[PDB]
């Protein structure tokens, strides 16, 4: 519904841990790669974002 | 038989993915062949058990 | 020879589902012409 | 041209009539179904909306 559809991309630091990714915001690196969305597909998995 | 059965295998109640059961009961009532008037009659009811 | 056009053509007053058989009939006609 | 693409889906009443569809607005039911448009195709017909 948003005017500009977009999704970010960040990079994780060493020793990946999903619980800390959803608990705290420090695990991810400050660097980021923002980009606009094209089109959803979801051919096999229910989450296949380009 | 009317539709292919993998879609039933894709959304299963034991997966705990049915956060919204009313969409599943609507998808299952959609398989009925009843008149669109009869669907409107089902829509006229307000209480969920009814 | 005497003859009369007794072409009975009864149909229900409610014409919503009465064509639902037509969809299967055309899909069947498509399947008969497609295999034969 | 609009920022957000969308469309509404309604249900027609008993005794369908094309002339009533262009003559009166009472043929449609009070129930409605807004949704977002996905993508136009018009492969064979010029109006194959989803």
């Amino acid at each position: 519904r948003l005017a500009q559809p977009y999704v970010g991309v960040f990079l994780k630091r060493d020793d990946s841990n999903e619980s800390d990714v959803v608990e705290s915001l420090d695990e991810i690196y400050h660097t980021g790669t923002f980009a606009q969305i094209h089109e959803m597909q979801d051919l096999g998995d229910k989450l296949r974002m380009i | 038989p009317l539709y292919r059965e993998s879609v039933l295998q894709m959304m299963q109640a034991g997966q705990r993915v049915v956060d919204n059961p009313i969409y599943l009961s609507d998808m299952g009532a959609a398989l009925t062949g009843a008149e669109s008037h009869e669907l409107q009659d089902v829509l006229e009811e307000t209480n969920i058990p009814k | 020879m005497v003859e009369v056009e007794n072409v009975v053509h009864e149909d229900f007053q409610v014409t919503e589902e009465v064509k639902a058989l037509t969809a299967e009939i055309v899909k069947t006609i498509r399947d008969i012409i497609a295999l034969n």
